[PDB]
């Protein structure tokens, strides 16, 4: 309760935190892929 | 032991002092930072609120643009390598052009091209910021002594950068943007005009630059002494005058045989500071343009031996 | 010859030495047991270096110079031609300093004020005593001392300084010199802040250090107080002194050679000592 | 995603702007900076060398 | 025996300080590495008294 | 929540006209990488 | 795209028209010495040179 | 939002003036640019 | 596992925002910068040699 | 026992859902060291 | 074993958990510039000499 | 035994965080002293046994 | 108690505290026995 | 020797007498690794035929 | 600092001080073994 | 009706008087400009 929020509103961030989350590593994935295909570095 | 008021022992925290508003913009002002108890320990532990309007844009973007172009060419310098760049950020340098372009601005951003650029955002940022100085205390309806104060500075950073090189024709005479840089630039300046110690005007400038350490030595000193006196507060002391001053004065006018008051001894710390490089621009000034050799201008003035 | 508010302050008392032998007033100067002290070593020094001037052979001012004892003579006693008037003088000016000093600890007392401006004045001291007498003593002779002369002690600076290249690659000249310019620039804003307050714009009243920290928190976001910037002041110049005498007191007794070569500890540690580019790789 | 929306009710319109109008520019000219400083892509060096103008 | 708690964490730090850094850079092979970890350390225990 | 004081209705009208100027700045970015990789490509 | 004019319903428009003109000011002025210190773009030697001039 | 007290009046008469002279600014500086790059290209 | 929501009882979603913002971005230009650095992953230095500009 | 403010129900789930997030990034570090010790094994 | 959990009664959550993601970030870049100071797992190299790159 | 007293004149919160500070130190100045001796660097180690430097 | 603590606040701490140091001596124990079998150093 | 945790403080004593301990020990540690006769590391590196 | 409270300190000290001094009887006993210094 | 206390009246008689310097101040330029372009062109 240090932040001063619920506990449905934390629910309620945390989820659109995590959409950002996957939609940021999404496009890490992609970005990796296709340096890997460019350019291995294994 | 004996409390010797170097550090508050005790801090006391309230509400957040807002300042007061003269004539100040109260849109501009932000919104009181944090407090920070290590600080406490010395001062104030209040940070902010600050007043960023026209010129604070100005002078805080140009500022910005001076110091990251030196950034960037540290970089570049580096071969944008996160270890090169941290061990040899002190042996970096952004540096003015040629001699052989003189003031002419058709020089490579390789070979002093960047130079004038970071040059041109520093020249905005400095003048923007004295801009800056001379408006606050405007609005609170203060003198106006802060700004000639720095105006003084502002004199010897024009004449090592600006004034000079137009006078010698070429921007090769100019400081260069870096740390062991700008300090070999110093050794060299004086090493080219024959021993800068015979200058008059440096060494004037020193005696100022003692002065100031001196000055303030005694005046922190004083204070701090009569503090127990409700000296600290100079202010109320120039309005009412109270037995810190009387002690203060009477302390100096039986040690030296001369005192001051309590309003002047602060015209003293103004005038001993702006000195320093009121001075100085001139002794810079007058090397090269006027003399090439110190030390042969000395011998002719006495000073030293034939 | 008394400021008006003087009388009640000259009470017998507050003496180290004496108590009524030397408690006395000559004209607004206090004359304490050290006041007779001061004035002798600071009279005796004085004509001394007017005899110097003499036996040089020059009156011109600027051209006086003492020379300390040549290096040929170690740690000993000197011709006075040569250099025993030197030690004489330094002997003279060592005792109307610290003479000085104690002689401001008796007006403390008889104003029942702190001790902070006789302990600011010892740091100078030090630092002069660095320079004739400990580092001297160290590197073994009298003759790595400065001369007392007006231009002549500047080419000791300079001599000194070019032993070692350019002295200004000394890392505890670098944290001296940044702890004066600091005290200078705090000098002209303190000063100029002050005067603000007290010499308003025109017709207004005087301010107050609610102004005096607004204006400072408009300007750079924060203001160390009315206490802390006579603080800051006395330690900025503390400071400076101090780092000045750590610098020499390490130059020639532990350092030797050129100050550019220290700061390739840096550049050579092991972990990017071989990447290459850069200035130094 | 489609709640994103209240990022503005955590944050300050008027202070994410700021921080990111300063950011992008100081980003554009950090990625400029770095073309005109390598050959390969100096645009200003390679039209000069196209029409013979050095 | 009349010290204060910072006169005695000071006391007590400048033996850290020399202290470890005297076996950092043993391990560190350079005295560099002494100096961050033995400075550092001690930067922490002198700011944390009772 | 609400540290900014602005509305759910107001938020809404805020991002949604944010998302239209990231948009339109993304594909003048596209169209510029287009038009370089085209003229100097770097892959 | 359109109700951008709400943009002057949170920004300050005194401030953004003050930042706005600082940025160009301080960018013309960046692109123009750039061209001046590219000897391919240099205005005033492009003309000397063609001109016959010092 | 509120942050300025501008009503949508005021705001869309603002904005209509502001967007005014960025389209005469772009405009010269797209003259400009046309006449230099015939003068002297750089692509 | 599923009950991570609860940090933001603990954290200021203001402050964890504004860290993670710049860790990440400082995160990211670090690892360009070793790219840039090292010459087999240098894609400005890579192309001049592919199409030989050089 | 005091000294923050928690209690037994409160400092019970905090441990149960910080030790899963150790689990969590322990899980992540297991595959990790065993995908390096496939390619380039240092034992 | 199963007590471990009161230690969140005698520490504050908020400075452990900052003071310990701030020592797991250490610990990370320590170990992984280690490793690039080795020539034998430095991977930038080993790719370099492997795919004939330099 | 009688052990459990230190806990009543020595602040446990304090006692927690030294122990932690100066647990990692001791692990890492042994693990750094290790790797100095090139009779138990065990990243080079496995150079060798490999065929790989 | 001059600290805060009572008395039987601190035998339950410390059998956290040494169930704890018993734990992670334990896992020392295994690594060092693991080494020793790997290569021994005496 | 019963009030020598009343002349001194109790905490003062066992941090003074603790980290001393724990600086004596790595030193004495650390002197037989300088000396090239009880490095444990190099006899045993000697002895397996390691080195 | 109460003698029943500064007797009890001084026992528990003293019992760790013999422990950890036993425990240094058989290190240096053991080092004696694998190497004479004397 | 506005930020700085002027009439619309008081701003339209304002902006005719600075637009008329602007004029004169932007004529007079373009002679120094046209003089110095026909005795020295930089194009
Ligand atoms: C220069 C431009 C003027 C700047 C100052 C303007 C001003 O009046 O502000 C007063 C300023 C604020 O006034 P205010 O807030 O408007 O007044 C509020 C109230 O009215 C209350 O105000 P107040 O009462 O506090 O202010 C009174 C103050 C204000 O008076 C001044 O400001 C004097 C300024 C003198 C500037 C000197 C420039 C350097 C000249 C060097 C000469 C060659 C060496 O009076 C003085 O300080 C007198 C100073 C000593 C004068 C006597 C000297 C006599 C010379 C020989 C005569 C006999 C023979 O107060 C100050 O004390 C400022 C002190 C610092 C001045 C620094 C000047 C730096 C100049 C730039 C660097 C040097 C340029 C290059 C020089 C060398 C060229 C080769
Ligand atoms: C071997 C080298 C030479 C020598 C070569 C020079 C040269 C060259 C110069 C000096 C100058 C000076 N020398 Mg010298 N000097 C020598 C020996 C000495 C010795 C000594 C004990 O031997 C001393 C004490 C000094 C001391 C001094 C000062 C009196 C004077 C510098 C004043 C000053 O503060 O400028 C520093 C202050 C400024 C330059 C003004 C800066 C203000 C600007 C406007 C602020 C910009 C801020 C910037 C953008 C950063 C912003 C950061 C953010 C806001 C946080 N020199 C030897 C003999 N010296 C200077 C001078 O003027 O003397 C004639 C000078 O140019
Ligand atoms: C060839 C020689 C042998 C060897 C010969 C010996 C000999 C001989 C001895 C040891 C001893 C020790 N050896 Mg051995 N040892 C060798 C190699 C090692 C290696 C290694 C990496 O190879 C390690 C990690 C060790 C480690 C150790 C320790 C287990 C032990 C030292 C304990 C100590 O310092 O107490 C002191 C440390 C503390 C007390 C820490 C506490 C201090 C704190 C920081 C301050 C107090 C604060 C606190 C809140 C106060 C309350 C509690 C207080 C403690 C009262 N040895 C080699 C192989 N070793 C010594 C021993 O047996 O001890 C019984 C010993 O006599
Ligand atoms: C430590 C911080 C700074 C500081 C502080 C400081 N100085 C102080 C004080 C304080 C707190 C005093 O209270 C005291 C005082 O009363 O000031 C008015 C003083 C003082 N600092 C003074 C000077 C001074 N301070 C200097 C520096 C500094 N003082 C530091 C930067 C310098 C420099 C840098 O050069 C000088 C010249 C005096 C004005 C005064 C002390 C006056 C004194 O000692 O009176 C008794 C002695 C005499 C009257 C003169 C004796 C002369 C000798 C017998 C012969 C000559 C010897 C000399 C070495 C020859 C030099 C030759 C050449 C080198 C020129
Ligand atoms: C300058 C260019 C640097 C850019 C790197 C960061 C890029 C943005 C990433 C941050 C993500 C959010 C951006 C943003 O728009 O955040 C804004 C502030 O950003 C900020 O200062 C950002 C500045 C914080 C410090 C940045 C230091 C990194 C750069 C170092 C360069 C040397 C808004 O925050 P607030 O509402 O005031 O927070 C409330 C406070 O209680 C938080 O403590
Ligand atoms: C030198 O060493 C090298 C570099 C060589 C190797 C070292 C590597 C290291 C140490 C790497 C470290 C990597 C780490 C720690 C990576 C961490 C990655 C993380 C944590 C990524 C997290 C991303 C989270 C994102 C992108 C969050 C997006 C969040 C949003 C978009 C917020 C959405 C919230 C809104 C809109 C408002 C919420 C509020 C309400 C009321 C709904
Ligand atoms: C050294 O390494 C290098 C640099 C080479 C490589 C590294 C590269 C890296 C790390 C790059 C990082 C890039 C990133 C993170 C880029 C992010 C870019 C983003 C987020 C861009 C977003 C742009 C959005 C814009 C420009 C939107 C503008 C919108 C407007 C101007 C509209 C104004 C808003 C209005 C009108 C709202 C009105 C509504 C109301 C209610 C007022
Ligand atoms: C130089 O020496 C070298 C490097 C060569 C070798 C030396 C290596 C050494 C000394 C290594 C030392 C390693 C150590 C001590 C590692 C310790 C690692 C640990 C313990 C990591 C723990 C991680 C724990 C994590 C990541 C937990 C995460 C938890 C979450 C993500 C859950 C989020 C928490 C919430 C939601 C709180 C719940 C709140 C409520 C209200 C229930
Ligand atoms: C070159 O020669 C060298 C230097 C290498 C050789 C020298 C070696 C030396 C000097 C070695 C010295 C070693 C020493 C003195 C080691 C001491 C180790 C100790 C004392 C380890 C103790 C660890 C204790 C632990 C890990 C306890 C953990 C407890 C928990 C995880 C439970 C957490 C619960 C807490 C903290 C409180 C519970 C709260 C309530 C309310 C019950
Ligand atoms: C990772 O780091 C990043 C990239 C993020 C940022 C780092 C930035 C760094 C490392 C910055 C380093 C900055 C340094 C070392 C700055 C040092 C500055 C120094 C020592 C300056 C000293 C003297 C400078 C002077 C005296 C400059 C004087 C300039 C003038 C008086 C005006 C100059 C104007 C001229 C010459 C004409 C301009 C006019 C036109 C039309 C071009
Ligand atoms: C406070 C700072 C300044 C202090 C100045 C102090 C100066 C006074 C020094 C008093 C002590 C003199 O010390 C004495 O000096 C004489 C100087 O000839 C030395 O005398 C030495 O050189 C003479 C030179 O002819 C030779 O006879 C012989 O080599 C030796 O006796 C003595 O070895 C030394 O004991
Ligand atoms: C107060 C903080 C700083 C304290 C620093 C005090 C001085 C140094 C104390 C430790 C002295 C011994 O420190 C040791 O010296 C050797 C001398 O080559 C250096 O060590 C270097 O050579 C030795 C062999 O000679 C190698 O084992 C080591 O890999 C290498 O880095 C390092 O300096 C350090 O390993
Ligand atoms: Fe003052």
């Amino acid at each position: 309760g240090y932040t001063g929020l619920t506990d449905e509103q934390a629910q309620e961030l945390h989820s659109v935190y995590m959409s950002g989350l996957w939609l940021f590593s999404a496009v890490a994935i992609v970005a990796h892929l296709a340096v890997y295909i460019w350019r291995p570095w294994f | 032991a004996e409390y010797q008021n170097i550090f508050t022992q005790v801090q006391v925290r309230g509400p957040a002092d807002l300042g007061m508003t003269e004539d100040v913009n109260l849109a501009n002002r932000s919104g009181v930072g944090p407090f920070s108890t290590l600080l406490g320990w010395f001062g104030n532990a209040q940070l902010g609120p600050i007043y960023l309007g026209s010129l604070g844009v100005l002078s805080l973007f140009s500022g910005l643009m001076w110091f990251f172009t030196i950034g960037i060419w540290f970089w570049y310098q580096a071969g944008w390598n996160p270890a090169v760049f941290l061990r040899d950020l002190f042996f970096f340098s952004l540096e003015p052009p040629a001699p052989e372009y003189g003031l002419s601005f058709a020089a490579p951003l390789k070979e002093g091209g960047l130079w004038l650029i970071a040059s041109f955002f520093m020249f905005v940022a400095v003048w923007s910021w004295w801009g800056r100085t001379y408006l606050r205390a405007q609005a609170l309806g203060m003198g106006k002594h802060t700004a000639w104060a720095f105006l003084s500075a502002i004199w010897l950073w024009m004449v090592l950068g600006f004034i000079r090189p137009i006078l010698m024709g070429s921007w090769s005479e100019a400081v260069p943007y870096g740390i062991f840089s700008h300090l070999d630039w110093t050794n060299n300046f004086s090493l080219v005009h024959g021993n800068l110690f015979y200058n008059p005007f440096h060494g004037l400038s020193i005696a100022f630059l003692y002065g100031s350490a001196l000055l303030f030595a005694m005046h922190g000193a004083t204070i701090l002494a009569v503090s127990r006196f409700g000296g600290e507060r100079e202010l109320e002391q120039i309005a009412d005058r109270g037995t810190a001053a009387e002690r203060a004065a009477l302390f100096w006018r039986w040690t030296m045989g001369f005192n001051a008051t309590m309003e002047g001894i602060h015209r003293w710390a103004i005038w001993m500071a702006v000195l320093v490089t009121l001075t100085g621009g001139i002794g810079i000034l007058l090397s090269g343009t006027v003399v090439d050799n110190w030390y042969v201008w000395g011998q002719n003035h006495g000073m030293a031996p034939l | 010859a008394l400021l008006s508010f003087e009388r009640k302050y000259r009470v017998p008392g507050g003496t180290l030495v004496g108590g009524n032998l030397f408690d006395f007033w000559v004209g607004p100067f206090y004359v304490g047991f050290f006041g007779v002290a001061t004035f002798f070593f600071a009279a005796l020094g004085i004509i001394l270096i007017a005899w110097s001037a003499v036996l040089q052979g020059t009156w011109n001012p600027q051209l006086i110079s003492v020379y300390p004892p040549a290096l040929e003579y170690g740690l000993g006693g000197a011709p006075l031609a040569k250099g025993g008037l030197w030690q004489i003088i330094t002997i003279c000016a060592t005792g109307a300093f610290v003479s000085w000093a104690l002689r401001e600890v008796e007006i403390c007392r008889k104003l029942g004020i702190g001790y902070h401006i006789p302990f600011a004045f010892a740091f100078a001291i030090l630092a002069y005593l660095t320079l004739v007498l400990f580092r001297p003593v160290m590197m073994g002779a009298w003759g790595y001392a400065f001369p007392y002369g007006i231009w002549t002690h500047l080419d000791w600076v300079s001599n000194t300084g070019y032993t070692y290249g350019n002295f200004h690659y000394n890392p505890a000249h670098m944290i001296a010199i940044t702890f004066f310019f600091t005290n200078a620039l705090a000098l002209a804003l303190h000063g100029a802040l002050v005067l603000s307050a007290a010499n308003p714009e025109k017709g207004k009243e005087m301010r107050t250090p609610d102004h005096e920290d607004t204006f400072f928190r408009d300007l750079v976001g924060y203001s160390i107080g009315t206490l802390g910037i006579h603080r800051l002041g006395l330690l900025l110049s503390l400071s400076a002194v101090f780092f000045s005498a750590l610098c020499m007191i390490i130059t020639g007794t532990i350092w030797f050679d050129q100050w550019v070569d220290w700061w390739q500890w840096w550049v050579k540690l092991p972990w990017w000592a071989n990447i290459p580019g850069g200035i130094n790789g | 995603m489609s709640k994103f929306y209240k990022i503005w009710m955590i944050f300050d319109p008027r202070r994410v702007f700021v921080a990111q109008g300063v950011f992008l520019f100081l980003l554009a000219v950090m990625i400029h900076l770095i073309l005109l400083s390598t050959p390969s892509y100096n645009w200003l060096e390679i039209s000069a060398a196209k029409y013979n103008r050095v | 025996p009349e010290v204060s708690e910072f006169a005695f964490r000071l006391m007590m730090a400048a033996v850290i300080f020399v202290g470890v850094g005297i076996m950092f850079a043993f391990a560190g092979g350079h005295w560099f590495v002494g100096l961050v970890v033995g400075g550092l350390v001690a930067a922490f225990f002198a700011a944390t008294p009772n």
